[PDB]
RNA sequence: AAUGGCUGAAAGCCUCUCAAGCCAGAAUUUCGUCUAGAUGAAUACUUUGUCUUUUUCUUGUUACUUUAGUACAAUUGAAAAUUAUAUACGUUGUAUUUAUUAUCUCGUGUAUUACUCUAUCAAAAGGGUAGUGAAUACUGAGUUAACAAAAUUUAAAGCAUAA
RNA sequence: UGUCGGCUCUUCCUAUCCAUUUCAAGCAGAAUUGAAAAAAGGUAUGAUUGUUCACCAUUUAAUAGGGAACGUGAGCUGGGU
RNA sequence: AUAAACAUACUUUGAAUCGGCCAAGUCUGGUAAGCAGGACUGGCGAUGCGGGAUGAACCGAACGUCGAGAUAAAGUGCCAAA
């Protein structure tokens, strides 16, 4: 997954070629990006490869890749019934990061493949505004747990041998 | 939705000692003691000095702790601490169950042996079978007055199943149980002290 | 070379299907093994759903001659014979050689018993389980559908538990005396030579 | 007198679900459980010896050998694939081979 | 009770990737699954980054005054201040990641000689006990 | 489709295969469950059948209107002369089943029990139990039997005595005697290894065995008939009169 | 099993549990019992005591007869249980195949052994006692190797006697 | 590829007629009716018709419904076709 | 614009064949049919090979005899290579 700035320009007699369209995409490479850009502007004001120019395709990259946050998506997807607006909170360091959890989250909980849902926008919220069930119990300042029942961890693949020797045994970590 | 931690205490009194050997909790007090097990494998017990009351002091408790788990787990925590103040209860002020003998014409005659470890119900609606009803280990049987009884013992699980395998075994068969009201029923569970 | 030596597997706390997959591979490969207690494995589900799929498994059976038809080992010594038995080649020399290497006992007899025994860490239940699933050793499903062993077996175990307890606390006893004897060479000025070495490489 | 070898299981040859070519042998050498350790032993020298019983009116040996090279890793689990100068005898399927020292690049 | 948490502050090794066998320092819990360690990338040489808590163990340590978000230069502050180096080296898992260093780098001479000495010693050691 | 009427199969499948056995003697399946809280003794015997009577007997019970002056009944005669215990056998139990442990013999064997292990007596040099009998009072032997008791006693649950009958006191040509276990039911191991002991080289009389109105278990081989067809065998209903090829057939 | 219940949360109460844990309950299931039965075990006698192949006698089997070839006592392989595991530690990071410093000789006794063997007490024991040899530690010193060779793993022929 | 039915015989299904265990009723008792577990065991004798089917007379705890080349002709019969 | 000289235009003589069948982001009659009948294209027939356990048509891809590699459909707990 791969944010991308795109800018266009439409030439022809409906619209003045004085008005540049920009917009945010994430996609996984930037051919992937141009078809989601096209196809929103031929859906929204009628204008068709054929009639237009691409002027940029740069990526965006995050700024601070090492900040944890509260990201919060406003979706829609489509389901059996008809279509619906969705607002779910993911806590990443990225923007590209928490839009990864989205994706993979909604085609496991809804069964929703990718090819349903329309990411409408994503913005970051404080650590109070997270209504999440599950995610409110971490964004406190004291969170502490055990990790209980560790599997023992091997340093690398040389090490995985079939047979042990010896009994087996879990780890408190 | 998955509780991060989820957690129960029941304060120990006095005259009460615990010990807790991998989930077995065993409780003696005045009246003797109660061993049981607990094989819930994401369940931790351990004894603490907690604070419960608002304002008051430290005091002995025993901690029921669950960590990361589903409403369907996390429901055991308040089932075992349940289960401990029960016990607690149960070597400090005994329970006792009190059943009545309800018949309509047929006089019902219950048969205690010496030791209290068995009933006897005898005439029950003018059978010519006598029901026996065995006692579990520590459930004594005494009767109180005319037509009723009451189960003396430190385990409510013991006492209450034994209390209701005596009604189990005086049952009406291929008859209106709106019309014939008979058995033996338990008329109220309290503490012998 | 060749392997004359045979692997000792525990079958305590282990999956019956994870333990059969790696074993049965590893027959293939020219390996010889011997799985001791194959009645404590254990299988998922209760009891209860256990029955169910044995009493479908039982209900397989030829109509017209029942002795031609599927026999239903009951012995969890015969329960993992058939779940190895499964993932190896059918009907051919190289099946049945690799079935020929392989045991199953109820306990630890006579020359296992004082064996090596060796475990299997993708087949171990507390790695491949969630630890609320409820599940079922094969001995304990045995005694329900007919395997009147069980409590010989019980009876063997006891006995072998406690003799190991002495052998193991009078081990205990000399491997701490010559523990405390090296302690006694290694602060040795004659063999402070010897030392240098060892502490050098971390030995020591 | 010394071992001077690492012990190789010859596991089969190089196939598809309902094919197989003999040219290629499979071996697992012990010790490598992954692909990144057979850039070690790809050239190495392999040896399938055998022993046949035979008689005293014939001067055939009683040990013989076919000799091979490791060529190539096969999977992530350091399986190797082993070209011989007369492909091995399925019935040699699961006995143990002999992966030598040399030619040594040490 | 259970005696090591993760928490903010808690001293982990990283017991997989290119950073095996080293020092982390778990500063922010994003979920159950992940963390943030910044073991002092000036000190232990860890970068600041997200990890799986399939790839840490817990140690025994946890730093003092270490909150959430810390960053790099108030962090290395508290790590030397609580001497965590120091105190890693003497504990059992300190000095097994010390003797893996020092046994990778054994040559067969050196090998040679460890295996022939200890032979004797172990030996010498048997005879002495009646 | 279905069929028209319903009746019940002819023939019992809980006998099948009907294979006819290969020895006269008919070996019990099982002796009946032990209990350790009382005094050993022997749980069987062995009779040859001698023929059938009728008797009247006096009716003993009440609530029933059964003739007062007796109901005619059958009954079975078997002639039981005594048996000779000559061995005894301890069972340990595997988890295959029974295993004999060891077989302790008397030092005195008659010819009847000898007969057993041959299978032309008149041809034989008839040396059966002969090392055993000469050399029976030796000290290496004697330390030999000694251990064997005491395996028993230490690692067998199941005491069985070895006993034969003497056909020289019934009207049978058979020569060669009658070998049956008869387990021994009573106290521990121990003394049931003492009992079995005493027992070695006597006399079991058949009133030491039962008592008297006891209900008795009997296994015995039915009387032989030879190739028989469905009607005899089973029982089906023999075809119409008209029918070709045959009446008493399965159609 | 259907069903009736006990304790009991979830959900401060209630609840037989689409929760953990139990009880009673069928012409039911499994032991027990009856029939057939595979690999098997014990004892009695005849033997053999490093071993086989091919011939050959017999109704058939074993032991047996002949010509050869092969090995020759001595370091192998065991904690149990639990995994939300009394505390602490996490003892990290290669299971079997696969862990011996070439060879022989010379030197002093002690010590050690899941070592070999003998006698004995026991014993369905990696058993006890006494002795003997082996290997190892204290702990040596010397000989020799250069070219060749350092492998059994079983092949051929007979029927006198005995069971 | 011998085409109906009946006779003989075995097995299988449950969408259960009886026996066993339960819940419900406008179940007072008796007789009943609806439903669950359960297919291990039983489920008949005759007048008329070639009949499957049907209708009568009895008996029974019940006299349930079906499949297996519309089970079954080198198994029978040959009444029908 | 792109392609096309073993391109293009053919002439003569003649073989076999006109029982067809399947698929479908197709249609008509029919309650419906592995039913009956049609439009367009691709296949089976005439066709093997790798995969779907097995299969006339599905997916990949069409075949002189071999060696070495990168692949396609599709897969990587064991049968079974990963």
């Amino acid at each position: 997954m791969k944010e991308y700035y795109i800018t266009a320009r439409c030439t022809d007699k409906a619209h003045n070629p004085n008005e540049i369209f920009r917009s945010r995409v994430f996609a996984p490479n930037y051919v992937v990006a141009k078809s989601k850009f096209w196809m929103m502007l031929k859906k929204q004001h009628k204008v068709k490869k054929i009639n237009a120019e691409l002027l940029q395709c740069q990526p965006i990259f995050e700024k601070n890749p090492t900040v944890v946050k509260n990201y919060q998506i406003f979706l829609r997807y489509v389901s059996a019934g008809g279509i619906h607006n969705i607002t779910k909170q993911y806590r990443d360091v990225t923007r590209v990061g928490a839009v990864r959890q989205m994706y993979n989250d909604l085609a496991s909980q809804y069964r929703t493949r990718q090819d349903k849902i329309q990411l409408i926008s994503i913005t970051t919220v404080g650590d109070k505004a997270v209504k999440n069930p599950v995610l409110h119990q971490f964004v406190g300042h004291h969170v502490k747990f055990p990790m209980v029942h560790c599997k023992p961890v091997i340093a690398s693949k040389r090490f995985n041998l079939p047979i042990k020797a010896g009994k087996l045994t879990t780890k408190l970590c | 939705p998955r509780l991060l931690k989820k957690t129960e205490h029941v304060v120990i009194p006095e005259g009460v000692n615990i010990e807790i050997n991998r989930k077995n909790i065993k409780v003696t007090g005045p009246r003797g003691s109660l061993t049981r097990e607990f094989q819930h494998p994401k369940v931790d017990i351990y004894a603490s000095k907690l604070v419960v009351k608002k304002e008051g002091p430290k005091e002995n408790v025993v901690v029921i702790d669950m960590w990361y788990g589903n409403r369907r787990d996390s429901a055991v925590v308040r089932t075992i601490a349940s289960h401990i103040k029960n016990m607690i209860t149960g070597v400090t002020k005994g329970y006792q169950y009190k059943m009545r003998v309800v018949y309509a014409h047929f006089p019902v005659t219950l048969v205690i042996a010496d030791d209290g470890k068995s009933i006897q119900v005898q005439n029950f609606l003018g059978e010519k079978r006598t029901r026996h009803i065995e006692m579990y280990d520590g459930v004594v049987v005494k009767k109180l007055g005319k037509d009723e009884i009451c189960l003396e013992g430190n385990d409510v699980e013991k006492v209450s199943q034994s209390a209701a395998n005596i009604h189990a075994a005086n049952l009406v068969r291929n008859k209106d149980i709106r019309q014939f009201l008979d058995g033996v029923y338990v008329s109220e569970k309290c503490l012998i002290e | 070379s060749t392997n004359n030596k045979v692997t000792v597997i525990d079958c305590h706390g282990h999956v019956l299907g994870r333990v059969a997959s790696v074993v049965a591979k590893h027959l293939l490969l020219g390996q010889k093994f011997v799985l001791v207690r194959c009645e404590d494995l254990q299988v998922c589900g209760t009891l209860k759903m256990r029955l169910v799929q044995w009493e479908l498994y039982q209900r397989k059976r030829v109509n017209t001659n029942p002795t031609r038809g599927a026999f239903h080992h009951r012995s969890p010594a015969d329960m993992v014979r058939k779940a190895v038995r499964g993932m190896l080649p059918k009907n051919n020399y190289r099946g049945k050689l690799a079935l020929k290497n392989l045991k199953c006992f109820e306990g630890c007899p006579a020359p296992y018993d004082k064996m090596k025994k060796s475990s299997i860490p993708e087949a171990a239940a507390i790695y491949s389980f969630n630890p609320t699933r409820k599940r079922t050793l094969l001995g304990e499903l045995g005694t329900a559908v007919g395997w009147k062993y069980a409590d010989v077996v019980a009876k063997n175990e006891a006995e072998r538990k406690e003799r190991a307890a002495k052998w193991y606390a009078a081990k205990q006893l000399k491997q701490k005396a010559v523990a405390e004897a090296k302690e006694k060479i290694l602060a040795d000025e004659k063999y402070k030579a010897k030392v240098a070495i060892l502490k050098k490489f971390g030995y020591a | 007198k010394c071992r001077l070898h690492v012990n190789a299981v010859f596991m089969g040859f190089q196939r598809a679900q309902r094919n197989q070519y003999p040219n290629v042998a499979l071996l697992q050498i012990s010790g490598v459980n992954t692909k990144e350790d057979t850039p070690f032993y790809i050239g190495k020298r392999v040896a399938y010896v055998y022993k046949v019983n035979v008689k005293k009116g014939s001067n055939k040996p009683a040990i013989r050998a076919i000799f091979g090279k490791i060529v190539a890793p096969h999977g992530n689990h350091g399986v190797v694939k082993a070209r011989f100068l007369h492909n091995l005898p399925p019935k040699a399927m699961g006995q143990n081979l002999k992966v030598f020292l040399y030619p040594s690049n040490i | 009770v259970f005696s090591r948490f993760v928490e903010v502050g808690r001293v982990v090794l990283m017991k997989t990737g290119p950073f095996a066998s080293k020092l982390a320092v778990i500063v922010e819990i994003l979920d159950h699954n992940r963390v943030l360690v910044d073991g002092p990338q000036a000190i232990t040489g860890v970068p600041r980054q997200v990890v799986n808590l399939n790839t840490i163990s817990l140690t025994s340590f946890v730093v003092n005054k270490v909150t959430r978000g810390m960053t790099h230069k108030k962090l290395c502050l508290r790590f030397t201040q609580d001497a965590i180096i120091k105190r890693f080296n003497k504990t059992a898992t300190g000095k097994a990641i010390e003797k893996r260093i020092l046994r990778e780098k054994m040559t067969d001479f050196d090998k040679f000689q460890v295996s022939i000495i200890n032979r004797k010693i172990n030996a010498a050691a048997k005879i002495a006990v009646a | 489709s279905h069929r028209k009427f319903e009746a019940p199969r002819h023939g019992s499948l809980a006998f099948h295969p009907r294979k006819r056995v290969h020895k006269v003697r008919a070996t019990v399946s099982a002796f009946p469950k032990d209990n350790a809280a009382e005094k050993p003794h022997l749980t069987g015997f062995l009779g040859f059948k001698a023929g059938m009577t009728h008797v009247i007997r006096e009716v003993k019970r009440t609530n029933t209107k059964l003739p007062k002056d007796g109901v005619l009944e059958p009954v079975t005669i078997i002639e039981t002369p005594p048996m000779v215990v000559a061995g005894f056998v301890g069972y340990k139990k595997t988890t295959t089943g029974l295993k004999p442990i060891t077989a302790v013999f008397a030092e005195h064997i008659a010819d009847e029990f000898k007969r057993r292990y041959t299978k032309k007596w008149y041809k034989n040099t008839k040396n059966q139990f002969a090392v055993h009998t000469e050399k029976y009072n030796d000290v290496k032997a004697k330390s030999k039997r000694e251990r064997q008791i005491r395996l028993i006693k230490n690692r067998c649950d199941v005491v069985r005595v070895i006993a034969h009958t003497q056909m020289a006191l019934v009207p049978l040509k058979q020569k060669k005697a009658e070998v049956m276990e008869i387990q021994i039911n009573g106290g521990s191991i121990a003394e049931k290894v003492d009992f079995a002991v005493s027992l070695l080289e006597k006399q079991i009389s058949v009133n030491s065995v039962f008592g008297t109105d006891e209900c008795i278990d009997v296994c015995s081989v039915t009387k032989g008939h030879g190739y028989n067809g469905v009607i005899k065998r089973f029982g089906v209903r023999h075809l119409p009169r008209k029918t070709h090829r045959g009446l008493r057939k399965v159609a």
